[PDB]
């Protein structure tokens, strides 16, 4: 995974609590990602985690670069405890369509843990194996 | 009455060869614009032409004379004439 | 119990004739003309799955140095478009004792062939037009679907298809629409994917044998054509389209195309695309509304051809005049 | 585009009531096409929806031909019938990861519909803009 600084959603960010990405993706102009070239993100779990029932990372994009216009391009649904486990991508393989000028990434945990990380964003060559 | 001799032309000006006399309908729609005049006067309600919803509006034009803004359409609720024609 | 599926006997004796063998003067009696297909360039598709597109989309923002100050770097934002492709194709029959039985058959082909061509030219025109991916998936997308939209009032840079549109304003069955496209490599052209061919491929498949619920075997003589093509829009600026013009207040004098027309040259992009082709795209309706005589046809070679400001008004009998109403994005 | 018969799941199926689809593409090795080279994808909805309510169109993928116990691989969740017009696409863009033997869509609708078809199958390049 050939990850880069200045396009990533959050480096080593822990999930303990609802919060959303330390870093929010800002595009310039509000033109489009997924159409055309397929584009690799991986919101992927890294750490594992602990008594917390759930997660809700969604990849949500707004105009505004607060988000109080909130917009699923897509979530990774209600994931159970269970496969919260490292190497688990939460969400689509490539980015989906509809990129508006800022992308954020929103954590929404039934419960808290006492443990969890994600290392979220947009890869070179989103790797297999 | 017959035409032999020419002279300056396109200035003369001359009035629309078409006519026939309308019969009112609240749903009816004339194909092209066109130009009434009542020939007893009275109260007549017409559509225009370019706003395309365009409402009403009530003219009251005297006996002879003709109606302004080239009508689309010639509500029959609303006119008082009973002897529109068109041009 | 009919007659029409394959070739028969009927047709090569009405067609075959002339005190002799097959004909090559076919008269093209359904042969609407659709000069966008000679207008429209062509490109092979070197991406290979979909013709790709790099379009620019911020611009950089230069500064003015004061006494030794710095200049911060500067980004330029790119959006990327993916213009998928189609293919129609299209199988001769002909019984091989048929063929033989006529006298030549290179000609017996060759016009059916020319019959096949015209069928392919007519559908392809239509789809290019009035082509959708949204209900055919198997047709690639032509000019009208991306852009049955249009915005009130227009924003000051375009920035959208639907800024693109002139609303001429109508509704019924009976309302038409114009096109104003450039056909370059960074505007517009057709597509034939890698490996296809470019244009038409006729393949003769010289004699086969046929069969039936109950064996039957026969010898049939079968042409395969193919044509395949996708059509791209690049700097979409250079498209505008003018919709819902009603043909029935078109023939009367209740609106004006030259208005139109000023108001899409308006909402154009200025021409200066190197050895990019330029035209009007207009049903017939279009051009006799045009009988209206400082606006003149231009001097190229004394053709049929009007000239609305330095650009051609190729009438397409392709056009259908009876498209669905454009509606607003408010 | 240029999509074809067999990989197709449906073609123009009006799923008007609470159906789901009919050509299942079944795999006898668990290939789980998703990984490296992308595959192109689409649920777009082919004609317009009357009377519906919501299209819930799970990708669901099971072991046996028919699906005793599926597996989600896509939602799109409750879409209102305001956006099922031509176009409307109902899931991501290139095929997902887990498609374990079988691979039936599903079309779970709230209410039944009038009116509505969809043409969900594998294509070879997406079309945009």
């Amino acid at each position: 995974m050939i990850m880069d600084k200045e396009n990533t959603f959050s480096y080593k960010q822990a999930i303990t609590g609802t919060a959303v990405s330390t870093n929010v993706i800002d595009l310039g102009v509000s033109r489009d990602i997924g159409k055309g070239v397929p584009v690799p993100i991986i919101i992927q779990v890294v750490e594992d985690f602990a008594d917390a029932t759930s997660l809700t990372a969604t990849l949500q994009t707004s105009e505004t670069e607060n988000f109080s216009s909130a917009t699923t391009l897509a979530t990774s649904g209600a994931v159970p405890v269970a496969d919260l486990t490292a190497g688990k991508q939460l969400a689509v393989q490539y980015m989906p369509l509809g990129t508006q000028r800022y992308l954020r990434v929103n954590y929404t945990v039934s419960g808290t843990a006492t443990a969890g990380a994600v290392t979220a964003g947009v890869v070179m060559s989103h790797q297999q194996n | 009455d017959i035409q032999t001799s020419v002279a300056f032309d396109r200035q003369v000006g001359r009035f629309p060869p078409r006519a026939e006399v309308v019969t009112p309908s609240n749903s009816e729609e004339f194909t092209s614009g066109v130009s009434v005049f009542s020939n007893d006067g009275g109260d007549i309600s017409v559509v225009p032409l370019l706003p395309y919803g365009s409402a009403a509006i009530v003219v009251t034009v005297a006996a002879g004379g003709f109606v302004p803004f080239m009508v689309r359409k010639v509500n029959a609720t609303g006119t008082t004439s009973t002897s529109i024609v068109a041009v | 119990t009919l007659g029409n599926t394959y070739l028969t006997l009927a047709d090569v004796q009405k067609q075959k004739d002339g005190k002799g063998n097959v004909t090559s003067e076919i008269i093209e009696m359904l042969a609407e003309t659709n000069p966008i297909l000679e207008d429209m360039v062509v490109m092979e598709c070197n991406d290979g799955t979909g013709h790709l597109t790099t379009i620019r989309t911020g611009l950089p923002q230069a500064t003015w140095r004061r006494l030794y100050e710095g200049v911060q770097p500067a980004k330029s934002t790119t959006r990327q478009i993916k213009d998928s492709t189609g293919t129609l194709e299209a199988w001769s029959e002909v019984d091989e004792k048929l063929v033989k039985l006529s006298k030549d058959k290179q000609q017996l082909m060759l016009n059916e062939a020319a019959a096949f061509l015209e069928g392919m030219n007519q559908t392809m025109a239509s789809t290019l037009f009035y082509g959708n991916t949204a209900t055919d998936a198997v047709k690639f997308m032509g000019l009208a679907p991306r852009f049955n939209a249009y915005r009130a009032a227009r924003n000051l840079k375009p920035v959208d298809t639907a800024d693109q549109v002139i609303d001429a304003g109508g509704t019924g069955s009976d309302l038409t629409s114009i096109w104003m496209v450039v056909w370059g490599d960074r505007t517009a052209h057709g597509l034939y994917p890698e490996g296809t061919s470019a244009g038409l491929q006729r393949e003769y498949l010289g004699a086969e044998t046929k069969e039936l619920g109950d064996g039957g075997v026969y010898r049939v003589v079968r042409e395969k054509f193919e044509w395949d093509l996708g059509l791209t829009v690049r700097d979409f600026r250079y498209v505008v389209r003018i919709a819902n013009i009603d043909v029935s207040d078109l023939q009367a004098g209740t609106i004006d195309i030259y208005a139109l027309l000023r108001k899409a040259y308006y909402r154009l992009e200025n021409r200066v695309i190197t050895g990019g082709r330029a035209a009007l795209y207009c049903n017939a309706d279009v051009t006799e509304a045009m009988d209206a005589a400082r606006l003149t046809p231009m001097q190229v070679d004394g053709k049929e051809v009007m000239m609305y400001r330095g650009i051609p008004v190729r009438e397409c009998d392709a056009i259908l005049s009876t498209e669905t109403a454009v509606p607003s994005v408010a």
